[PDB]
């Protein structure tokens, strides 16, 4: 699981 | 031979995104100021590395075509390159010009930081070899983009899509080496050859971190995701 990385990539 | 207008545009854009990183002087001032224990140095490393990953993701999303890539491939590229880009940035900082005697103190501070003796020799060998290449800021920025956009990274589904994005960056870098260093005909090849040492650091990153002379190896949740720890 890599939720923080996914969040940083998908934000804005 | 000369950069085309599109290549000049690409290089200026890459350079602006790269300069959003924590300034080298901010990092070296802290290390040179006073001696810290191995415990304090490990916390300094985790805070520096967490900020580096944050800025790295921002730099990565700005690379032409990165956001058009498959979402799983995007994650695989970030995970495959974070440690490598971190060591390249560390090498860049290590080799930045400082006042007389400051570089010796910086090296002495890193040598006694807490890292195991087994990993100091390859780290400093890599830093010194990077230093000998006398790379410009443009070369560090382009080499970082090339490292991030590596098609042969583990778990990549569509390598051709990654290849297509890496190729114009490799082309710009090669032209810069030919224009600014005709006296060193292997400059481009040596920059790329240096990437094999970066891959070795990535292969043993967990062992290097766990061998730090500290009682507890506490990592931030972001570092746990990007690195093979906890
Ligand atoms: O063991 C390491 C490691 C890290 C990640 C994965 C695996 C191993 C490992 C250990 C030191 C250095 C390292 N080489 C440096 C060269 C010059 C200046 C500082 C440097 N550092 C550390 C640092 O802050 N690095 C930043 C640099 C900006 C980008 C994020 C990282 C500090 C940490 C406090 C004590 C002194 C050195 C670099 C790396
Ligand atoms: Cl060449």
């Amino acid at each position: 699981d890599h939720q923080l990385l996914r969040y940083l990539l998908d934000k804005d | 031979m000369e950069l085309t207008p599109d290549q000049q545009t690409l290089l200026h854009f890459i350079m602006d995104s790269y300069n959003k990183q924590r300034m080298p002087q901010e990092i070296t001032n802290k290390i040179l100021k006073e001696a810290f224990s191995a415990e304090e140095n490990f916390l300094i490393l985790t805070e520096m590395a967490t900020n580096h990953v944050q800025v790295l993701v921002e730099f990565t999303k700005k690379l032409p075509g990165f956001q058009t890539l498959d979402h799983e491939d995007q994650i695989a590229l970030l995970k495959g390159s974070a440690v490598e880009a971190m060591f390249l940035r560390s090498a860049e900082i290590f080799n930045k010009k400082l006042p007389s005697g400051h570089s010796d103190l910086l090296e002495a501070r890193i040598r006694n930081s807490g890292i195991s003796d087994e990993y100091i020799t390859p780290m400093f060998s890599f830093y010194k070899s990077i230093g000998e290449l006398k790379m410009t800021q443009e070369e560090y920025a382009l080499l970082t983009a090339i490292v991030i956009l590596s098609p042969d990274r583990q778990y990549i589904k569509d390598r051709e899509a990654v290849e297509k994005l890496q190729e114009p960056l490799l082309d710009v870098l090669q032209k810069l080496c030919k224009i600014h260093q005709p006296e060193n005909p292997q400059h481009f090849a040596c920059l790329l050859g240096r990437l094999t040492e970066l891959r070795t650091f990535n292969h043993h990153h967990a062992e290097m971190l766990m061998s730090w002379r500290v009682n507890d190896h506490k990592f931030t949740p972001l570092l746990c995701e990007i690195w093979d720890v906890q």
